[PDB]
C-alpha cells in the first residue's frame, strides 16, 4: 500500500510569498497524485488532479508539479483564504491512500 | 457485400464492444486487490487495446483471477478478429487472381 | 557562422514585459527544438521551456512560476520568449539553445542579460589608464581602461578590436548609486608600446553604444 | 504485377511512412508529460518498430492520450500490413497449387 | 522529475593531474546524460553526449563514463583553460533537468 509522506506538517509563510507543499510516495506512481484543500470545519475541495492539471473554479495561483515519487503543490502569492490543511492522494495502486496533510500558516 | 467483408465488419464492431466491456470489467475485477494498477477506466481502455493487439508493453496488467479471465477474452477477441481480417484479405486476393487468370 | 543570435541586454521596468529573440542559422530541421534556460548571477542553469518551431507547440517547466510564453516565426527562423510582469527575481541571463530532438543542447546562444529595474539606461564613460611618469617598467607594461557610470550590465571590453587577448583581465563591475563601474587591464611587452598602438573597445548593448579609447603615454 | 503483390508493396511503403510519422508525432505528443520517456526521435523510431511488429519489449511506451492514439495507429498499420503479406503468400501458394493440379 | 546531484560542488586539483566530476541521478536513466563546460562570462559548451560520446572540437583529454544512476566526467591532465563550471543534464524523461554544477579549481 502506497505511503504518502507530507513533510513538513506545518508551513509558515508571509503574505504574498510563494509556498510549496511536498508529497513523497513510497514508490513510483507516475503523475497519479491529486491535491485537496480543507479549511476549518469545511469539506475537502479538489485543487489539482494528476499532479499538474487545473480544476475549473480553482484560482490560478495554485499549481502542481512532479512525477514518480516527488510531487509539489504550489501557491503563488499566498493570501489569507489559503489558510487550510492540504492533502495529497494517490490513485496509482489499490487502495487509494492519502497523505497526512500539511497546514498552511501565514 | 460478400461474406468475408461482412464478417470483418462484424468482427470490428464486436471487438470494439469487447474493448469497452473488458475495460469496465477489468476495473471491476481489479479494485480490491492490493497493488493492482488496472483500476481506472481510461488506462483500462488503453490496456484493453494493448491486450487485443498483443502489443503488451507491460505498463498495465491484471493481478486477479477474474481480471485475467477478462484479459483472456480480450486477447482471443483481438487475435481472432485480426486473423479474420487476414482471411478476408486472402479471399479477396484469391478471387481477384482467379478472375485475372480467367478461371 | 554563429548559429543562434540573441541581443546582449534588455532593461525592463518592474511589472513590464519584454520579448527576447533568438535568430537561428545553420542546418534547420523539422525535428529541431529551441530551448530557453535561465541563469541568475552566480547560480546554476534552470530550464524554462521548449518550442518546436515547425509545429509551434511549446512546453514549460512546471516547477517554476510561469513567466514565459514561447513563439516562433518560421519565415525568419526566429524564436521568441515573452517574459511578462517581471520582478527583480527575473533579472538573469537568458540563453537559447538548439536541440536536434536527440536530447542534448548542441549549440547555445550568447545570452541576453535582462535587468529588471526602474533606473535609467546610462552609457559608460571610458577613461585611459596609463602609468605616471615615475613608474618604472620591466619586460612588460600594464595599461588599462576605466569604464565608469553605466547601467545596466553588461559591457564587453576588447583590446585592439579583439586581436589582443593574451594578457587581458576585466574585473567584475561594482554597483553604486544605480551605476556600475569596472576596469580592464592589458599587459604587453614594454618595448612594443607606444610604438604599437593599444586601444580598448567598450560595447554597452543596452545603450547600443561602442566606444574606443587609445591608451597613449602621459608624455 | 498481380494485385496481392502490389498491395503488399503499397502496404510496406505505407507502413514505413507510418513508422516515420508515428515517431515524429509520438515525440510531439509525449513532451510536456512529466515522466514520459518517448521524447527523442531515434528511440521513438525504435519504439514505432516495436509497436508495429507487436514485439513490445516494454522499454518505451506513451503515457499521454495522443501518444497512445498514435500508438494505436502504428499497431493497426503493422498488424494489418503483416496480415496482408500473409494473404498475398496464401494467394500465391493457392494459384501455384491450382496450376500444379492442372485446374 | 529527475534530480541530478553533482557533489562535491568544488574540485581543487594540481596542474597535470586527472580529475573526475560526479553526477548522480535520482533514478536509472541509461546513458542519457550530457556534460557542458561554462567558463566565466561564457555560454555553456557541450563536452560529452550520451555519457561517453566525443564531440568534435573538444580536446581528447575529456572523457565520460557510467550508466544507470552514476556518471563521471573526467579530464586527463587538467590545465588552466579547464577552469570552469561543469554541468550534467539528463534527457531520459521529461522535463530535461540539469545538475547544480561543479567548479574546477587548480
Ligand atoms: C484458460 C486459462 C485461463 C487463465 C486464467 C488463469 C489465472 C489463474 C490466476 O491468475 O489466479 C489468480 C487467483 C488470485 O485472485 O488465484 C487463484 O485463486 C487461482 C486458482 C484457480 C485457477 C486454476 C488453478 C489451476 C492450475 C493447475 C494447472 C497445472 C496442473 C497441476
Ligand atoms: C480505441 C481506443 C483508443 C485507446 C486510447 C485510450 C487512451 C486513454 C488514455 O490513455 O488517457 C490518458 C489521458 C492522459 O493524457 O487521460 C484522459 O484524458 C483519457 C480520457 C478520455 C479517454 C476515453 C475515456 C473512456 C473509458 C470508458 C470506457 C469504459 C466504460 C465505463
Ligand atoms: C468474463 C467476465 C467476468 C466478469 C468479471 C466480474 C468481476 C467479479 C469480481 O468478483
Ligand atoms: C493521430 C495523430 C495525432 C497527432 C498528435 C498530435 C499531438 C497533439 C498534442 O497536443
Ligand atoms: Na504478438
Amino acid at each position: 500500500d502506497i505511503l504518502l509522506t507530507q513533510s513538513p506538517a506545518i508551513l509558515s509563510v508571509s503574505p504574498g510569498e510563494r509556498v510549496s507543499f511536498s508529497c513523497r510516495a513510497s514508490q513510483s506512481i507516475g503523475t497519479d497524485i491529486h491535491w485537496y484543500q480543507q479549511r476549518t470545519n469545511g469539506s475537502p475541495r479538489l485543487l489539482i488532479k494528476y499532479a499538474s492539471e487545473s480544476i475549473s473554479g480553482i484560482p490560478s495561483r495554485f499549481s502542481g508539479s512532479g512525477s514518480g515519487t516527488d510531487f509539489t503543490l504550489s501557491i503563488n502569492s499566498v493570501e489569507s483564504e489559503d489558510i487550510a490543511n492540504y492533502y495529497c492522494q494517490q490513485s496509482n495502486r489499490w487502495p487509494f491512500t492519502f497523505g497526512s496533510g500539511t497546514k498552511l500558516e501565514i | 457485400s460478400a461474406l468475408h467483408w461482412r464478417a470483418a465488419g462484424a468482427a470490428t464492431v464486436l471487438l470494439v464492444i469487447v474493448l469497452l466491456a473488458g475495460s469496465y470489467l477489468a476495473v471491476l475485477a481489479e479494485r480490491g486487490a492490493p497493488g493492482a494498477q488496472l483500476i481506472t477506466y481510461p488506462r483500462a481502455l488503453w490496456w484493453s487495446v494493448e491486450t487485443a493487439t498483443t502489443v503488451a508493453y507491460g505498463d498495465l496488467y491484471p493481478v486477479t483471477l477474474w481480471g485475467r479471465c477478462v484479459a483472456v477474452v480480450v486477447m482471443v477477441a483481438g487475435i481472432t478478429s485480426f486473423g479474420l481480417v487476414t482471411a478476408a484479405l486472402a479471399t479477396w486476393f484469391v478471387g481477384r487472381e482467379q478472375e485475372r487468370r480467367g478461371h | 557562422q554563429v548559429q543562434l543570435q540573441q541581443p546582449g541586454a534588455e532593461l525592463v521596468k518592474p511589472g513590464a514585459s519584454v520579448k527576447l529573440s533568438c535568430k537561428a542559422s545553420g542546418y534547420t530541421f523539422t525535428s529541431d527544438w529551441i530551448h530557453w534556460v535561465k541563469q541568475r548571477p552566480g547560480h546554476g542553469l534552470e530550464w524554462i521551456g521548449e518550442i518546436i518551431p515547425s509545429y509551434g507547440r511549446a512546453n514549460y517547466n512546471e516547477k517554476i512560476q510561469k513567466k514565459a510564453t514561447l513563439t516562433a516565426d518560421k519565415s525568419s527562423s526566429t524564436a521568441f520568449m515573452q517574459l511578462s510582469s517581471l520582478t527583480s527575481e527575473d533579472s538573469a541571463v537568458y540563453y537559447c539553445a538548439r536541440e536536434r530532438g536527440d536530447g542534448y543542447f548542441a549549440v547555445w546562444g550568447a545570452g541576453t542579460t535582462v535587468t529588471v529595474s526602474s533606473a535609467k539606461t546610462t552609457p559608460p564613460s571610458v577613461y585611459p589608464l596609463a602609468p605616471g611618469s615615475a613608474a618604472q617598467t620591466n619586460s612588460m607594461v600594464t595599461l588599462g581602461c576605466l569604464v565608469k557610470g553605466y547601467f545596466p550590465e553588461p559591457v564587453t571590453v576588447t583590446w585592439n578590436s579583439g586581436s589582443l587577448s593574451s594578457g587581458v583581465h576585466t574585473f567584475p563591475a561594482v554597483l553604486q548609486s544605480d551605476l556600475y563601474t569596472l576596469s580592464s587591464s592589458v599587459t604587453v611587452p614594454s618595448s612594443s608600446w607606444p610604438s604599437e598602438t593599444v586601444t580598448c573597445n567598450v560595447a554597452h548593448p543596452a545603450s547600443s553604444t561602442k566606444v574606443d579609447k587609445k591608451i597613449v603615454p602621459r608624455d
